[PDB]
RNA sequence: GGGAGACUGGAAUUCCUGGUGUAGCGGUGGAAUGCGCAGAUAUCAGGAGGAACACCGGUGGCGAAGGCGGGUCUCUGGGCAGUAACUGACGCUGAGGAGCGAAAGCGUGGGGAGCGAACAGGAUUAGAUACCCUGGUAGUCCACGCCGUAAACGGUGGGUACUAGGUGUGGGUUUCCUUCCUUGGGAUCCGUGCCGUAGCUAACGCAUUAAGUACCCCGCCUGGGGAGUACGGCCGCAAGGCUAAAACUCAAAGGAAUUGACGGGGGCCCGCACAAGCGGCGGAGCAUGUGGAUUAAUUCGAUGCAACGCGAAGAACCUUAC
């Protein structure tokens, strides 16, 4: 990655809904490589989901995730021995990825003792906003309006 | 006391904040030091001594009733916009900011410098 | 390169009374002007350096304000 | 040219200096 | 900004007096001596005193060199150009001699803010008679005299004539376009930089400001040390300066440039080097190898990266070398 950029993945559509948030969350949230498993999982807490609040899973998950998307970070840059932490604005597409991570690195957390409720649950309260992703984006925008002062390194 | 539109004094060092609200007149009301809020040595040399500084001496000066407040700074510089950025979340109106640093006309011997 | 005002003909006398001529070639601390930014010969230069510390030496303009 | 005979040089000057030092008042004594 | 004398201006540092004000300030890679809580630092007002002169301000001006810039006044030295009226070779150099001569240092009498040899602590370190930190006397300053040395350097004595040019800059006279202002262009005299031929040099380099081509005069050199030392002499209050050897010893000491190597010297470009993410080690138990102590040996090798689930891809006897 010293020369330049790599060339981006592609993402291979999702057949069950059409959309690449479902696949992409389903990719993210699989671990010791097993994709059937965490597909049934991902499935089962949006159909919980469907069940719950009787609305369309797609548009639902889009505004939840528009709503814990970030906007801007903090970044570090050492001079000397000493840091200092620079706000950068966030393209759209790490911010989605950052969300998404928040979410399932976060959803082991729930003491309700099993994995796709708690997505359902999580993904619930995300799209009422009282999640915890939402603690996270506002503790996020709150360092990076706080220390806006040191950004006159401009990167 | 009521004085509602007080100046600011910022010394900015290489070792150390001092800052200060003062009456028009110049009388102190309110102070607080770089070492005054916990911090010892170098450490109180960085810029965030220098906000946490602010922000006290600008709590200070708000119980004794100031609203809008001139900066004067003064000092090689390593915590003056963190100084001035603290002073503003404070809920002080910063008026006009001024540097004031005493600038010889070539008197006086400076110490031999160092190797 | 701009050229003396003073080398020209209808230059005007170089007066340490004449306030406004002098603050022609003051900055806004009241610091003299280089010749580069002012584009005139040496010895006006000289001629305007001299009559701004007689200026500021009777109080017409500050002593570095 | 080189440093070195400037070292001789001073070295040898900067040892005398330190005998004219060393017998000040034997050499008032005497040449007086 | 060539020199001498007298008067005088502002910024800033320190100290003193007085308000406000509280617990810190100072300093460093990090600290500690140190200064405060008996009122420091910080912020205002008043006062005392000394030294150096921001901006103009540079490879720009002046001086024989050493050197010279806050302002004004008085006294005073040199240089350049134009005219060419005047004297009519009166010129050049200069052994010895005389004068001037940075800084430090010396004598007498003042002055003393800042800085700061010496001297005290603190820190670092194996030790630190140092570098760094806190204090601090002589001195730096003024008047009058001494000393007479510097990498006092362009490491390049002074005078004169000649040998392609290009291009910055300081001072002065004139011609042609003239808008008649402007580096308008040219011509010429005197300084100060860069680049460049011919020529010179061991090379680097110099090159009309010669280290080129020639004439006049002075100073100086003859292998490296011993040694700019001893002895004698002159000068100085002193420190010391000037003139200046021999015995003995070495077979070299030097100058410039070339190729490597090295640097606690740089600049670019790469690698899961960083950043970005996944999963771990460091916590628990067990299995090996290793460092450590033992007895009879606990067989030997292996020691950052690049030794340590490595030799040894299989120790009850054999393997085993104990």
């Amino acid at each position: 990655p010293r020369k330049g950029p790599a060339p981006k993945r592609p993402l291979v559509n999702d057949p069950v809904y059409g959309s690449q948030l479902v696949t992409q969350l389903v990719n993210k949230v699989l671990l010791e490589g097993k994709k059937s498993l965490a597909e049934r999982i991902v499935y089962g807490a949006l159909e919980q989901a469907r069940e719950k609040t009787g609305t369309d899973p797609v548009v639902t998950l889009k505004r939840a995730l528009d709503n814990v998307k970030p906007a801007l970070e903090v970044r570090s840059r050492r001079v000397g021995g000493a840091t200092y932490q620079v706000p950068v604005e966030v393209r759209p597409d790490r911010s989605t990825t950052l969300a998404l991570r928040w979410l399932v690195n976060f959803s082991r957390q729930r003491r309700e003792k099993t994995m796709v409720e708690r997505l359902a649950n999580e993904i619930l309260d995300a799209s009422n906003g009282l999640g915890a992703s939402v603690k996270r984006r506002e503790d996020t925008h709150k360092m990076a309006e706080a220390n806006r002062a040191f950004a006159h390194y401009r990167w | 006391k009521n004085v509602p539109h007080g100046a600011a004094h910022i010394k900015s060092t290489f070792n150390n904040t001092i800052v200060s609200i003062t009456d028009p007149q110049g009388n102190v009301i309110a102070w607080a030091s770089s070492g005054h809020v916990g911090f010892k040595g170098s450490r109180k040399s960085t810029p965030f001594a220098a906000q946490l500084a602010a922000e006290n001496a600008a709590r200070k000066a708000q119980e004794h009733g100031v609203k809008k407040v001139d900066v004067f700074v003064k000092g090689p510089g390593s915590g003056r916009e963190t100084a001035i950025r603290s002073l503003q979340a404070a809920g002080l109106e910063v008026g006009t900011i001024s540097d004031v640093t005493p600038q010889p006309h070539n008197g006086c011997r400076p110490p031999k410098r160092r190797r | 390169t701009r050229k003396c005002v003073f080398c020209s003909k209808k230059g005007q006398t170089i007066d340490y009374k004449d306030t406004a001529l002098l603050r022609t070639y003051i900055s806004e601390r009241g610091k003299i002007r280089a010749r580069r930014v002012t584009g005139n010969c040496v010895q006006h230069q000289r001629d305007i350096a001299v009559a701004v510390k007689n200026a500021r030496e009777v109080a017409l303009l500050p002593f570095g304000s | 040219g080189s440093v070195i005979k400037k070292r001789r040089k001073r070295m040898s000057k900067k040892k005398h200096r330190k005998l004219l030092r060393r017998t000040r008042v034997q050499r008032r004594k005497l040449g007086k």
